[PDB]
């Protein structure tokens, strides 16, 4: 069905660096953009960023300058997030969806919604901890 | 930035009460909106798109309104399964801003 | 020796006049002297430390603004002040914008108004001069004749490390044995200082002249400060923003740090940490050799049974080095080494090692020689002929000659009137070069210069086309003599 | 500012290169070529001039590669 | 670097002071007159070229400005 | 006997993972962060949107 | 209203990790392995090498630069399309009305 | 210059001058090669995706 | 004194990348090469490859193609070898000696010779385990 | 590329004799040789660099010789500290390459 | 590509056949004139070139075996 299921929860070192994946179920794979979306648990949600799976451009928001990698598997119909220079405040839980698709590539917002900011297709959810 | 104001952080009301949210945007975002809730430590699910339109599959008691930057949630009858976090989220301009959230309790 | 591939090094033959030779060294190159015996010198030129500088100017880049007051008469009554534009701390500017009753005053008209603003300031230029003396050359001359252990490394106690100063003289210098050679510096026709100025940024320093450095805008302020903060200027800085008709603004114009290092472009370099540590700039020093040695003449020639340990070595057209390792019961001896042609022997070439000698026992010993521009066979044993070494000097005779005429033509260039005294025992002919291209230099000084390299070349053309118009025969001191020392000059300079 | 007067012809040179290492020269050969290739116009106009005024071949040469140079 | 190609003559203007507010073109013509102040020799190696090429009067002063303003 | 390797020269090659990417009409020129590696070919063009 | 960022220039930068590297008198042209990114910077050059630096043969070999860089405070340079964008009129009429 | 099982002796200018993308010597982790107009080719049809 | 010191042992999963680390003492850090050599248990020594701590040059052997780095730290005067795609085969301990120096750069052969490879200055020993 | 052939493999002998190696090289590597010793999970310790010389601190009982492509390492007495596993090893032309060894046991 | 610059006068010869053996230069010939016989009408193209520009016999003849070899 419309269904995303992600990876287990990890825990890792301080400074180090963590891969989620995110991989897709019951629709054409590059149908849709792939967005990942944190939340802290003593905090509501907060967006990391985007990429494309029909080529694969992508893009984060200010608060993640340059500590961010996104890219994907289209044969396995996967997007991997990498997030290097992890510290203590990036215990969270992460998020990664669908949204409606500006055929060719990312971020648009004029055609008409993205449509979900992220719990209609979205997975299970994945916990990451940083600690020693 | 678009700074999204949530108000109020927490309510406590019983079953079958009506119960509004209230978003407010420091710019333009004219129908750029969407409302979500989130069962706690759990797999949650979009109430409303666009402020205004319900998902298929949502059920008929919730309902959004609101054109400017004041924006309207409302629940019709409170059931004890919507104990939840409720946010709201601009879509526009894309450093892409949530709400605080709203939680709910039983009476 | 500690000179082998930092080519454009400076040959010197010829010692007459007894023992003085002149030499004109700088910190890029080195210079390898010879004679008929006295065995070859390297000189090489390491850094210069000006000890005592003083400070004069400080050169603000990055400021900011507080305070900001700011006020306005009326129309035509009046022409405003405020009580903290008494201290010249504050930037003021006047200006007229408008004034009516909805400002509030009346007579509606073009009144006048003032701004103030707090000068505060970041870091900052620190120029520094210095006088033409406390400073010190260090010059390390070493000189060949074997001990292994390279060639080059400047690094290491072989070569003295002799110091010279305008306090100071004839330079005496002592080495192992024979060498008690004295230097007779002139420091002060060298960099020619108090036209000096070093510049400090935050990191760096660099050499700029006086006029410039003077010239320059980006707030003055004189040494005594440290109190003060009396910045006598600002009118290159912080600029004041006035729209259509009302309120005007003050605004900081930004560190022009930037554009301070596109200024200084074209203007040599320096790291200076520790006092100082001045860099690249050239000296002349007069030479006497008397006193020297060819440590040991006092031996034998050797019994034989060489060893090559070291490549064939081509360095740099024709100083070719070659490493032997003497096998035997040599008690040292000196070393049989020849540089001969073919069969009906014709032994023409040149070694620069003059004596070279073999230490205690085994311990690798080399040697640089010059062979000619062809076919040479390097020679070294002697009783069973122990060892030829074929070798193919590539060269030329004519090529050999207009390579050093370039060099002679890149000496007519950046070294001055110096490089006509690079040469020595030239009597008259090199006293009179040397003055006449002082004074046709002098004519050639400032006195058109200043200009970039693309306007050289183009006022160069543009003179060598009048000069090629031929009128009278002038067309000579013209045309081919202003275009060759304009084009040879315009295309070397801004290295 | 210190923009320009960038220390050029001064004298005080060395064997050494100096601060920009032969980049300040193509430097300013290219961003006067990128100028005149952004605006055709006063290059024609420039050109138009040369053949009016002067009219010997050399000084319409000179002055129109004058005139290139001319902007600031 | 952007120390020029200074934003001059693009268009783009409106009523209202942009800048430097006239400020710039004082700095243009009063440095040029510093740097003929300070090389006198180039000048007058400018007036002696301006003098030998071209030879009508007009050509003369107009390469003569041209070459007070070629420096960079 | 002793000789030193100067040069190596590819003459088949293959590719993956081949990304693209394009931005909008004359508003922006486009870039991915793949393009970051030499290890990556890449190439501007223009196409039409 | 809705501008669009184009371009990120760079106005102040710094430098780290600062490698080098040279290969031999003509044999060889040097190479590094931080080369790979284009975050560095990188230049070749020609030095010089003889047996004083160790190698041999005696010539002007080439040599390498390569410098990571790290940006600073930047111009911002974005565009705005001919729509969302309103102009603001005040229209006022005389008459009387003190204020 | 030695292919799969042979070589050659050619002179050295040509063999610098020659395409086929460059790599020095020192690579064994590197892969840097500094060339590739000359080898992988785009195709791009009329209008759309290159 | 004449030392150096290395890193503990380490395991790793098949397809990572470990890094082992080469810390000096009692001399001028860029007078001596730095050189990293293998030994599996089964097996004698082989050489993995060379870095120059003044500058940083590196190369490696044929049968390490592409699958090791090698950087340092001039102020703590310390060498990192990272060794990329990691199998059972890799599973050995590591090595890092000290060569006479070129002055400025690589494996020079011609200068007398190294004079080691490598039991003079070089350490304790890293241990490197592959496994699941 | 450069092979290295170590000779025997193994050896057992009693205190005091006098032991050889041998090792031969495909290429002439004219000096360049060493000889190492390896006590077994410890930390070893060259023996011999240029495959003539002595390393300072090395007891004198130890020596190597040979030019060409065959070299002999050379133990005078030997003595029960000695038990260890010895390498001969090619410095020339860089795909630097070991011996195989050759382990020592005590009669 | 590598498919021209085909090391050809560059030296360095020896006693022995070197890779083709002599089957180079007939390859070449033989493409040339094969590219002759399938285009007929830039032949006839280039006579007609020859005969007009030229005129004197042997500019002729040169010509027009030069402009059947211009083909790449
Ligand atoms: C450059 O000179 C220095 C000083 O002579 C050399 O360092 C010496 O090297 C020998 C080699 O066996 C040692 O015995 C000395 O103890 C060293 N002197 C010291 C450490 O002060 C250096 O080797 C020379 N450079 C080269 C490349 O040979
Ligand atoms: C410009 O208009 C404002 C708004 O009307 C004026 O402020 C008023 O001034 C009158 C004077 O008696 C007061 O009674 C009002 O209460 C004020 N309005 C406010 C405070 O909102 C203002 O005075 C006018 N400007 C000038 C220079 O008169
Ligand atoms: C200016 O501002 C400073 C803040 O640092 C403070 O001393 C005071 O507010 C002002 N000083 C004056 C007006 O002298
Ligand atoms: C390229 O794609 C393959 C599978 O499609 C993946 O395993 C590999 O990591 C990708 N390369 C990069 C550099 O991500
Ligand atoms: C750069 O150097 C720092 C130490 O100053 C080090 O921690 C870092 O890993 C280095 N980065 C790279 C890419 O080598």
């Amino acid at each position: 069905e419309v269904q995303l299921v992600q990876s287990g929860p990890d825990v890792e070192k301080p400074g180090a660096s963590v891969k989620v994946s995110c991989k897709a179920s019951g629709y054409t794979f590059t149908s849709n953009y792939i967005h990942w979306v944190r939340q802290a648990p003593g905090q509501g949600l907060e967006w990391m960023g985007v990429i494309n799976p029909r080529g694969g451009s992508t893009a984060s928001a200010q608060k993640f300058q340059g500590r961010i990698t996104m890219t994907r598997d289209t044969s396995t119909s996967t997007v991997y997030m990498e997030l290097s220079s992890l510290r203590s405040d990036d215990t969270a839980v992460y998020y990664c969806a669908r949204g409606g698709r500006a055929l060719f590539y990312d971020s648009y917002t004029t055609p008409r919604d993205g449509g979900s900011w992220w719990f209609d297709p979205w997975g299970q959810g994945s916990l990451v901890t940083v600690s020693s | 930035d678009i700074q999204l104001t949530q108000s109020p952080s927490s309510l406590s009301a019983s079953v079958g009460d009506r119960v509004t949210f209230t978003c407010q945007a420091s710019q333009d975002i004219r129908k750029y909106l969407n409302w979500y809730q989130q069962k706690p430590g759990k797999a949650p699910k979009l109430l409303i798109y666009d402020a205004s339109n319900l998902k298929t599959g949502v059920p008929s008691r919730f309902s959004g309104s609101g054109s400017g930057t004041d924006f309207t949630f409302t629940i019709s009858s409170l059931q004890p399964e919507d104990v939840a976090t409720y946010y709201c989220q601009q879509f526009d301009d894309l450093p892409i801003t949530f709400g605080q959230g709203t939680r709910l309790q039983i009476k | 020796m500690r000179c082998i591939g930092i080519s454009n090094r400076d040959f010197v033959e010829g010692v007459s006049g007894g023992s003085w030779v002149d030499i004109v060294l700088e910190h890029g190159s080195c210079v390898t002297t010879m004679a008929k015996n006295k065995p070859t010198l390297d000189f090489e030129l390491i850094k210069t430390e000006a000890k005592h500088p003083a400070t004069l100017r400080k050169y603000c880049v990055e400021a900011k603004l507080t305070n900001t007051t700011t006020a306005s008469r009326c129309p035509t009554q009046g022409e405003p002040s405020l009580n903290e534009e008494q201290d010249k701390r504050f930037v003021c500017k006047h200006s007229m914008v408008d004034r009516g009753w909805g400002n509030g005053c009346g007579l509606f008209g073009k009144g006048g108004i003032v701004t103030c603003a707090m000068f505060t300031c970041k870091k900052n230029m620190e120029g520094k001069v210095v006088q033409p003396e406390n400073l010190e050359y260090t010059i390390v001359i070493t000189p060949h004749s074997g001990e292994e252990n390279a060639v080059g490394n400047d690094t290491g106690k072989h070569g003295k490390e002799i110091k010279v100063t305008p306090q100071s003289s004839i330079t005496e210098a002592e080495l192992t044995g024979y060498g008690t050679v004295t230097m007779e510096c002139s420091p002060r026709t060298g960099l020619d200082f108090n036209e000096m100025v070093l510049l400090q940024m935050e990191n760096k320093a660099w050499l700029v002249h006086r006029q410039w450095f003077l010239d320059l805008p980006l707030p003055w302020l004189p040494g005594a400060d440290t109190q003060g903060s009396n910045w006598i200027q600002k009118e290159t800085l912080v600029t004041f923003k006035n729209p259509h008709a009302k309120k005007q603004d003050v605004v900081v114009l930004g560190s022009q740090e930037g554009a301070m290092h596109t200024a200084l472009t074209g203007a040599t370099e320096i790291q200076m940490s520790s006092g100082n540590l001045l860099f690249t700039g050239h000296l002349k020093c007069r030479l006497r050799m008397d006193k020297l040695q060819l440590k040991g003449m006092s031996y034998s020639m050797c019994t034989g049974k060489f060893k090559v340990v070291k490549e064939i070595a081509e360095t740099q057209h024709g100083t070719i080095v070659i490493r032997v390792q003497y096998e035997g019961d040599g008690s040292p001896c000196k070393i049989p080494f020849e540089i001969m042609d073919l069969e009906k022997r014709h032994v023409l070439g040149r070694l620069i090692t003059v004596n070279p000698i073999v230490t205690e026992k085994d311990s690798p010993v080399n040697i640089e020689a010059e062979p000619p521009f062809g076919d040479s066979y390097i020679i070294i044993g002697v009783e069973p002929g122990q060892l030829k070494l074929s070798w193919f000097k590539k060269g030329s005779s004519i090529g050999q000659m207009f390579e050093t005429t370039m060099r002679g033509a890149k000496r007519m260039a950046i070294l001055g009137d110096t490089a006509w005294d690079f040469g020595s025992l030239g009597g008259v002919f090199t006293s009179i070069g040397k003055a006449l291209h002082q004074v046709f230099g002098a004519i050639y000084g400032a006195a058109f210069s200043g200009v970039s390299w693309t306007m050289k070349i183009l006022i160069g053309v543009v003179i060598t086309w009048i000069g090629m118009n031929s009128r009278s025969t002038s067309l000579s001191v013209s045309l081919v003599l202003v275009g060759v020392v304009t084009l040879y000059l315009g295309v070397m300079v801004q290295a | 500012s210190v923009a320009l007067v960038p220390h050029v012809g001064m004298g005080l040179e060395t064997r050494t290169e100096t601060w920009m290492s032969s980049e300040g020269a193509w430097k300013h050969a290219q961003r006067i070529e990128t100028w005149i290739l952004r605006h055709p116009g006063f290059t024609i106009m420039a050109a138009i001039l040369a053949y009016t005024i002067g009219t010997t071949y050399f000084q319409r040469v000179l002055i129109f590669i004058l005139l290139t140079a001319v902007t600031p």
